[PDB]
């Protein structure tokens, strides 16, 4: 007999097994980026290239413009988009809506006049121009802050994002630009040190409107690798608030899946296909689509999406409406970044080198391999003598997905075509569709699928027509969501979750165990499972803290401290998994940090010590993510030993006045602190207050006091 | 100052390329701006349509059952090589030089020592006789260096460093490198080319993944997955938990899958711990694990060694080159096809129980990095998704009749016989199996699933769901329509080239497929 | 150690970046100047955990005379260093003092936890005495609500929550009491009262 | 300097190894 | 000194010493 797992579906259907279908336990794939880059760009300009091509006199780059061209006259991806259309569904929206466009408009306006410069430091790797590299958003936006500081540039001080992108908007007109850039210099060692460099406007016009890549190697379920594209800190503002508008618009829209996540997605697509289910004729057939759209980003035109921006803002402030139409201008005017090059070498003498982008064009195109040579062949045209490609038409993945989520679903909402005798309507959720066509028989649906394609391919939306199908209604899926007969699979792929949270033993557990309820209210996960999660998790768990069953003969640095404390504590049942004890947890008290739960089991001498007032393992400055586990989840916790910190792996300057500040007014850690005075007077006050208090009880000695004074007395607030 | 309102301007710069970024038509944003506030459209999306081509739609065509046809006919052709086993390591061919032991956990390499020990013949062994040298891998080079393993292990000193630290360097390539000079002399030299793209081997249906499947889903009397406990259940609702956890593991347990996942848990888990603490020597690490028998006897069991080169990597990505040797019992001339990759001797016999059977030593040179190495701790999480599903499969039964019915299913009771599932077939005969077996199958999947997973596996599964899915559809009546075809076909079957579990899995898909078309007569 | 702040203060001022923006972001733009932290956050926390567990002394221990009570080196088992810190400006450490803090060292006060941890005790005392009854296997029907996770003793709003923990705990910077606090008086008092005498 | 070692072939030599490596080579002649 | 064997296509050399001429 010759097994065949296969055959399980001969017995259950595909939907009720379908968790099993995904490889979701292996390696995800894992990579040079720079010919998946280039690539994309010769992809994003080829579908475009019937557009009018021009040239750029503010920057010198090609540009491509497919806005208003001509209408594609085949299948393959047309990036064509006519405006009168899309203004025509941005009218049927609005007029299908309560003056949705102007609340969300309004909404959008008020939060920005509160948004602080700050909030730029959220998100992921920005590309940072002074080093022209990836660094953490917060470094970024610190080093162009004090960029910005040389060339008479300020607002960042002024507080508010308004201030912020004015003098950004302000610095595109700077004769030159100065900074401060890494030296690498040579001493051997190599020492970096900062160096005051200048460029000119248009290098620094380009600088800001490049774009830097990366190859999206954390994929799990796609052969071919994609590209993530980083843009800079000078586009990050005005991308949030167009993104935050968009989210403001969408929200209300009953066919956006976004931004809701989790079981009000679920709720979302069953009311839909009920909805739909009642909306059908008498005998007529209501199908689905079941659509993966790609070349989602590579299509879209960001002059579509200043259309959209001006035309949701038909009636607000014109400060405004030019604020949130800076994007998509800076937007359709991009440069993207080139990997790092190839690489060529020679194995008659075992040598390789790999040869800068901007040296791509240095060697003769008959060495690169073929498909690089006809690569190159095709993209020298947009190539810039920096080494860069010049990439006007088309997106990135993953900056606008709110207002590329509104346009889908404006074009979901357009209902009809010319009256005739059917009606659509669906879910749409960045890249990702759903669609629903009602009729009187499956040859009409199949008219109004085809009807809403066309529509699509008027906007620069080009459905998949290898990755979608279609079929009755009550069977479908919507981003790896299956519905089937109202039976909604939750797939099973937030397995690759149980493994320790890795900030510290006490909080691992806690993430653990409520990652595990949380599973079991959301995904099905049955309490065998669960029952099986919670030991492999505490397996997992004592293992990579060194921490087994004191009895247990397992031999370790802390495993003997382990034994000693296994007898010289009587109360065995109260030691906690880090400490060898007896794992107590189960279904019923997952909800309960174990610390509360072995209160009562532990000995006096045991919790005195763990739950000691002071533990020099624990830390003020620790405590930062006792709030939530970086997504941000909350989790419960316990003060104790085992809340300890792992090691690290203007800089200066405003960590420790941060740091001061927080050690003089210890409410500031926790608040946002309130006053119009400079903090050093502020401190000062402070410390001349707390100084004469500790004298007065007596914690301070005279001269202590004095010498106190003095230097407070020089400081200027005495 | 409420009287002024907020200023916001835009400048020289930003005002021209807001005025070069408006649509075709258009000469300044002020003439866009108008026109957006203005121009009201009253069927433009009509107008568009009304002149667009009519060689542009979806091309919507209804799928019967004869559309759908095997995926990957290329792999039954016979021209092409049989598919090699790339494995980290052996599954169904491992040897375990098991010692009884009171229970002590004890380091890897005195557990090596120790089971060297008590097999002297084995372990003395210097003069080799090579079965099959396989392509590339130098005899003398992988001898050598197992003789260096053995002494190692065997030495007095608790180190686990190869004393050697030269003769290595060679025998695992590491020396075997290009030299990397700057870019102007490459741009000046001419013979400096640019690599072309290595592309995977199209190989055909092998024999040995087949009866890897059958054997690693088949209870054995050794059993070494062992779980944590957890605290008292008290609450009926974990009751039944606990009795439905307790019927899934005395089967999974005995499956000798499980024991392969632990094989493969421990070494990687010990591959990591020896890169982080030692990076830049050469390491010794035995293949290790611990089975307990029926009896509660817990035999260590040393399945071969592996030589770890120098892992000194700042990134994640990097790879680190490991040697494998590797016990077996199994003579490669029964199928050479299975073995290209390996280079192997045969070091001697043993007796388990009266009847002497040969003992060789595979020897193979791999690549790894922490990623994967990482994942390898991450394994058992197969263990949950075979649960996962069955125990949804117990709640749809529990569903129909109010009682529970876990031991039903499992076993049977008077009133319900013995759930079964369809899991292989013989002649053109599917055959049934029990509950328990098609757990086994399940997690023989999974643990498949991982090992042999790569870019293709993927690439495959998340585009061949859409022809299950269509499937899914098809025996529901839905009349499913399809766009394009050829499509989907065309990039499922641009991932069946060189890995051995999509070349079976596309097997497997195409008989059950077959399977399902004689069937759908009803 | 007031004497230790104003040390430090001057230390930093020394320096003209410290003065010059110090005296130039008030109190209110504090905020901004505390998120320009690096971020240049672990890219995968297990792999992370797993090497610092294995090295000699990963814990980072904060400078102070809690040390002296534990040698650096107990039953010849290498415990804490005195090498300096950049990260922290600290020691280091190994689990190994903390299972030994676990098993001898000082003895704490165990008062605070009755009360300072009471919703994580009233969770174990509403589970304890809890009465469960039988299983019903059948399908169940469901809706999607909008529910509160957790039992609360006084739900409102973030901002009066925020206000009445900084007049609950931080008696000091309470100025000009707002419309809230005599609402919740007795939330405030009992609060006060019961974590009074805690050292956490 | 650095360019020189390769425009002057300096950079192309054969490099050196253990005796025992060599004999249990059997593509060195 | 005995001789010198060498591999082109890995670019490596050796010595074997008179001793070793007929290993």
């Amino acid at each position: 007999m010759n097994i065949n797992p296969y055959f399980l579906f001969i017995d259950v259907p595909i939907q009720a097994a379908i968790s099993t279908t995904f490889p979701y336990t292996g390696v995800p794939p894992y990579s040079t980026g720079t010919g998946y880059t280039i690539d994309t760009v010769i992809r994003t300009h080829e579908y475009s290239n019937k557009g009018k091509q021009y040239i750029s006199d503010v920057t010198g780059c090609t540009m491509v413009d497919p806005t208003n061209g001509p209408l594609p006259e085949d299948n393959e991806p047309s990036a064509y988009a006519q405006l009168d259309c899309v203004l025509e569904a941005l009218d049927r929206m609005d007029e299908e809506h309560p003056g949705l466009f102007q609340a969300a408009s309004q909404n959008a306006m008020e939060t920005l006049m509160v948004t602080t410069v700050d909030k730029l430091t959220q998100g992921r790797q920005t590309f940072d121009w002074t080093v022209c590299r990836n660094q953490p958003a917060a470094t970024a936006l610190n080093t162009t802050i004090t960029s910005f500081r040389l060339n008479d540039l300020n607002g960042a001080d002024k507080g508010g994002l308004i201030p912020f992108c004015q003098d950004i908007i302000d610095s595109l007109d700077r004769p030159e630009m100065t900074f401060f850039s890494v030296k690498n210099i040579k001493k051997i060692k190599r020492i970096p040190m900062k160096v005051k460099d200048k460029i000119t406007k248009v290098e620094y016009i380009k600088r800001a409107l490049s774009l830097n890549t990366m190859t999206k190697d954390a994929e799990r379920g796609k052969l071919k690798r994609r590209a993530i594209a980083t843009a800079g800190i000078q586009i990050r503002g005005f991308v949030l608030v167009v993104e935050n508008l968009a989210k403001n618009i969408c929200e209300n829209l009953e066919q956006s899946g976004l931004p809701v996540g989790g079981n009000e997605k679920k709720a979302k697509l069953s009311n839909a296909v009920a909805k739909m289910l009642s909306n059908c004729p008498p005998g007529g057939i209501s199908m689905t689509v079941t659509g993966d759209n790609t070349k989602w980003n590579e299509c879209l035109n960001p002059r579509i999406f200043l259309a959209m921006t001006e035309r949701i803002t038909r009636d607000s402030p014109i400060w405004f409406r030019d604020f949130c139409s800076i994007a998509p201008v800076l937007f359709s005017n991009k440069i993207a970044r080139l990997g790092k090059g190839f690489m060529i070498t020679s194995k008659t003498k075992r040598l390789k080198a790999q040869i800068p982008c901007p040296d791509l064009f240095s060697i003769p195109l008959e060495r690169y391999n073929e498909e690089t040579r006809a690569k190159l062949k095709k993209l020298k045209p947009f190539f810039n003598e920096e080494g860069t490609a010049s990439l006007s038409p088309g997106m990135m993945m993953g900056m606008f997905n709110m207002l590329s989520t509104v346009l889908g679903v404006a074009a979901l909402g357009i209902k009809n075509i010319g009256n005739k005798e059917y009606l659509w309507d669906g879910l749409q959720s960045s890249d990702d569709f759903a669609l629903f066509v009602n009729a009187k028989d499956e040859e009409t649906c199949m008219e109004g699928i085809n009807d809403f394609y066309r529509t699509c391919k008027l906007l620069g939306i080009n459905m998949s027509k290898k990755k979608s199908y279609c079929n009755e209604t009550g069977m479908f899926e919507f981003t790896s969501m299956f519905y089937r007969d109202g039976f909604v699979s939750n797939f099973a792929m937030e397995l690759p979750s149980f493994g320790v949270a890795g900030v510290n033993e006490s909080a691992d557990m806690a993430i653990g165990m409520t990652i595990i309820k949380n599973n079991m209210i959301n995904n099905g996960m049955g309490p065998a499972t669960a029952q099986t999660a919670i030991q492999l998790f505490i397996a997992d768990y004592r293992y990579t803290y060194k921490c087994h069953r004191g009895d247990s003969k397992v031999e370790g640095k802390r495993m003997k401290i382990i034994k000693e404390l296994w007898e010289n504590t009587k109360g065995r049942d109260g030691l906690l998994v880090a400490d060898g004890g007896p794992n107590i947890y189960n279904l019923r008290n997952l909800h309960i940090p174990e610390i509360v739960l072995k209160y009562n089991l532990m000995d006096p001498e045991y919790k005195g010590r763990l739950l000691h007032p002071q533990n020099p393992f624990v830390g003020h400055l620790s405590i930062e993510g006792i709030k939530e586990a970086d997504k941000k989840m909350d989790y419960d916790a316990v003060s104790g030993t085992h809340s300890w910190r792992t090691k690290r792996n203007e800089e200066q300057c405003y960590a420790k006045c941060c740091n001061l500040f927080e050690a003089c007014f210890n409410s500031a850690s926790y608040r946002k602190p309130v006053g119009q005075h400079s903090m050093l007077e502020a401190m000062a006050h402070r410390l001349r207050m707390d100084a004469r208090l500790d004298y007065e009880s007596g914690r301070m000695s005279k001269d202590d006091f004095e010498k106190a004074m003095a230097h407070l007395g020089e400081i200027g607030y005495i | 100052d409420v009287e002024k309102g907020i200023d916001f301007k835009l400048g020289q710069t930003i005002s021209r390329l807001r005025d070069i970024s408006v649509p075709a038509g258009f000469s300044n944003f002020e003439g866009m701006r108008s026109y957006i506030d203005n121009i009201d459209p009253k069927g433009a999306i009509e107008r568009n349509l009304a002149r667009m081509s009519p060689l542009v739609s979806v091309t919507p065509k209804k799928l019967t059952w004869e559309d759908l046809r095997p995926i990957g006919p290329h792999i039954y052709n016979h021209e092409l090589p049989e598919v090699p086993y790339n494995a980290f390591l052996l599954m169904s061919d491992e040897l375990g030089l098991a010692n009884m032991t009171e229970g002590k956990s004890k380091k890897p390499k005195t557990l090596a020592k120790e089971c060297l020990e008590k097999y002297s013949t084995l372990r003395d062994q210097t003069d080799p006789i090579l079965i099959m040298k396989s392509e590339k891998a130098n005899e003398n080079f992988l001898w050598k260096l197992w003789r260096d393993c053995v002494n190692t292990i065997s030495n007095e000193e608790m180190s686990n460093e190869l004393q050697k630290t030269n003769y290595a360097k060679w025998a695992t390539g590491d020396g075997l490198t290009y030299q990397k000079i700057m870019k102007e002399v490459a741009i000046d030299d001419e013979t400096m080319c640019q690599e072309e793209p290595k592309i995977p081997n199209k190989c055909r249906v092998a024999a040995w993944v087949q009866t890897e499947m059958n054997l690693l889903s088949t209870l054995t009397s050794k059993r070494a997955l062992d779980l944590p406990e957890i605290g008292p259940d008290v609450a009926p609702v974990e009751h039944v938990g606990s009795e439905r956890r307790k019927y899934f593991v005395n089967e999974i347990n005995y499956c000798k899958a499980s024991t392969v996942m632990m094989k493969y848990v421990l070494f990687h888990t010990s591959l990591l711990n020896e890169s982080n603490a030692s990076m830049g020597k050469y390491k010794v690490i035995p293949i290790t694990n611990r089975v307990v028998n029926e009896k509660g006897e817990s035999f260590d069991m040393l399945y071969g060694l592996a030589v770890k080169g120098q892992s000194h990597l700042r990134g994640d990505t990097d790879v680190v080159t490991v040697v494998t040797f590797e016990f077996s019992s199994t003579d490669p001339r029964v199928d050479s096809g299975k073995w290209p990759k390996y280079t192997v001797f045969r070091i001697g016999s043993l007796f388990v129980s009266g009847r002497e059977k040969s003992v060789y030593l595979y020897c193979r040179v791999n690549g790894t990095n922490k990623i994967q190495m990482k994942w390898g701790m991450e394994a058992r999480r197969c263990l949950l998704q075979s649960m996962q599903q069955m125990e949804a499969i117990v709640e749809q039964e529990s569903s129909i009749q109010g009682y529970d019915m876990t031991k039903a299913c499992f076993k049977g009771d008077r009133v319900n016989s013995p759930k079964t599932f369809s899991i292989g077939t013989q002649e053109g005969k599917l055959v049934k199996g029990s509950f328990g077996k098609a757990l086994r199958v399940i997690f023989t999947k999974c643990l498949m699933h991982y090992v042999f997973g790569n870019a293709q596996l993927e690439g495959f599964s998340a585009e061949s769901r859409r022809l299950l899915l269509l499937i899914q559809a098809l025996k529901d009546r839905k009349g499913p329509w399809v766009f394009d075809l050829e499509g989907m076909y065309s990039g499922i079957e641009e991932c069946i080239s060189n890995n051995p579990w999509v070349i079976q899995s596309a097997y497997w898909f195409n008989e059950w497929l077959g399977f399902e078309k004689e069937g759908s007569k009803v | 150690m007031t004497l230790a702040k104003i040390e430090l203060l001057k230390q930093l001022l020394r320096d003209n970046e410290a003065k010059t923006v110090l005296k130039q972001t008030t109190v209110d733009q504090y905020n901004i100047i505390r998120k320009f932290n690096t971020s240049r956050i672990e890219k995968n926390p297990s792999l992370r955990m797993k090497w610092a567990m294995c090295s000699n002394f990963p814990l980072a221990l904060t400078k102070g005379d809690m040390a002296n009570r534990i040698p650096l080196e107990y039953k010849g088992i290498q415990l804490k260093t005195n090498a300096e810190d950049i990260g922290t400006k600290g020691q280091m450490c190994s689990i190994a003092a903390v299972t030994w803090w676990n098993t001898y060292g000082p003895i704490g006060d165990t008062e605070g936890f009755e009360r300072v941890y009471e919703s994580f005790f009233l969770r174990k005392m509403r589970l304890d005495n809890a009465t469960w009854g039988r299983i019903t296997f059948g399908p169940v029907e469901r809706v999607r609500k909008r529910v509160l996770l957790n039992p609360l003793t006084k739900e409102m709003p973030p901002d009066e929550a925020s206000n009445v923990i900084m007049e609950i705990l931080f008696p000091k910077e309470a100025g000009i009491p707002r419309e809230s606090t005599w609402i919740h008086r007795e939330l405030i008092k009992e609060k006060r009262e019961k974590l009074k005498g805690t050292m956490i």
